[PDB]
């Protein structure tokens, strides 16, 4: 296992080295559109970040290590709270408005949306709040890719390879550590914010299955187009 | 799946 | 305006937390186990019914928690109950390997639960925080520290003293672990994954609330007002 | 309104 072996900085720029890019919306200014079609410009979007975020998930260190099956669960319970988390790094300079993409940035006035959109808003004056760090948000997504679904996967063979995603989650605590001693935090407050971080993972789960009801909603009224790879990761949740 | 299918390359 | 809980020294902190324990409480004496919808649900929400009451009255005495307005305490309690029904679950399941204590005379396996349509995947969602919590040798004072984070964290976000408190509740914990001969490594180590399963038990709540739902909408088990409103306010 | 609210002051 090449990922056991990494330094913390070494494991940063693996991490850093792997990001998927920002992509465009098919916005619009000069073309009205309505509540369900503003929709569509989402789930399209969410869509192509899905074929990027699998293709990242295989450079995180320690993710190819497991066997294809268990690959598949952890992104089908993850793939939603890590686009979800995404977003929200993407808005942070933005108070009050969500940046979906460059070229569609939205506040909470422009379906049912703004409970969520709230909660979203919310996290991002968090991260603003806290002054998360890039090096430290790399660190939080790949936590929950492996954190998720590891306590819904058989055998003792099927319990080693939870045993494996332990050792790389704690890995990945020991380089959060490393990265709060050098901004000169004390222990106190490596351990604190160490803390304020993990604790943000329990709000981003609820936003995930709050928008995991949303999705299902959409789907069965049939009126917002929703992709195969985008239904197959709505089933996998058997809502 | 497709999921499956994309993680396998 | 300046709180007693932040004044507080870990030991304090430790003290209070363990002293506002709510009691573990017993179901109906009925010897048939429930295998049925019905019989099951009854005595689950029934229980549940009086281990709120408890919970409402055991979060007034969580540091920093009167010093909220009422409408902020009412708020987190309805964000956090489900949450804090669930880790209590876990916790006194915790020294039955495969088998939820709901109540000391109700000590349940998956065979009952898969007789009820969709209980037995959260079921196994328990058993699995349970033996995760034995493996980790999860002490008491540390599950008095993880609840009141759940109860002080859950809707935080849906709104500077609760951030203040949380961190405090962090030194708490940090505290136990070196009092416990932890090394600093394992110190946060084991801090980052008592929380991550935090994350799990907040899956869990989400999902036990659609059941809940589903439950009131087929209206077979009849629930509570108190029971009801707390579902209610997860719109 | 709400019982929470009650049980809250009692
Ligand atoms: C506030 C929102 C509410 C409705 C939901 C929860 C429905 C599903 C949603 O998560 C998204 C997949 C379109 C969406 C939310 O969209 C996103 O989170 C989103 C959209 C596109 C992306 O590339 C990433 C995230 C927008
Ligand atoms: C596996 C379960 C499935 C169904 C659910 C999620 C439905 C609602 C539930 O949370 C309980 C309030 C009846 C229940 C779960 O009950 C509890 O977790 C529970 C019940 C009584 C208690 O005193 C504490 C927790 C049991």
């Amino acid at each position: 296992s090449l990922a056991l072996s990494l330094t913390a900085d070494q494991m940063v720029s693996a991490l850093l080295d792997a990001e998927p890019p920002i992509l465009y919306s098919e916005y619009d200014p000069t073309r009205p559109f309505s509540e369900a079609s503003m929709m569509g410009l989402l789930t399209n979007l969410a869509d192509r970040e899905l074929v990027h975020m699998i293709n990242w998930a295989k450079r995180v260190p320690g993710f190819v290590d497991l066997t294809l099956h268990d690959q598949v669960h952890l992104l089908e319970c993850a793939w939603l709270e890590i686009l979800m988390i995404g977003l929200v790094w993407r808005s942070m300079e933005h108070p009050g408005k969500l940046l979906f993409a460059p070229n569609l940035l939205l506040d909470r006035n422009q379906e049912g949306m703004v409970e969520i959109f709230d909660m979203l808003l919310a996290t991002s004056s968090r991260f603003r709040m806290m002054n998360l760090q890039g090096e430290e948000f790399v660190c939080l997504k790949s936590i929950i890719l492996l954190n998720s679904g590891v306590y819904t996967f058989s055998t003792l063979k099927s319990l080693e390879e939870k045993d494996h995603i332990h050792r790389v989650l704690d890995k990945i605590t020991d380089t959060l550590i490393h990265l709060m001693a050098k901004a000169g935090l004390t222990l106190q407050q490596q351990h604190q914010r160490l803390a304020q971080l993990l604790l943000i993972l329990s709000h981003i789960r609820h936003m995930s299955n709050k928008g995991m009801e949303h999705l299902y909603s959409m789907k069965c009224k049939n009126v917002v187009p929703l992709s195969d790879l985008l239904l197959e990761m709505l089933d996998a949740h058997r809502l | 799946k497709i999921l499956h299918r994309l993680l396998q390359e």
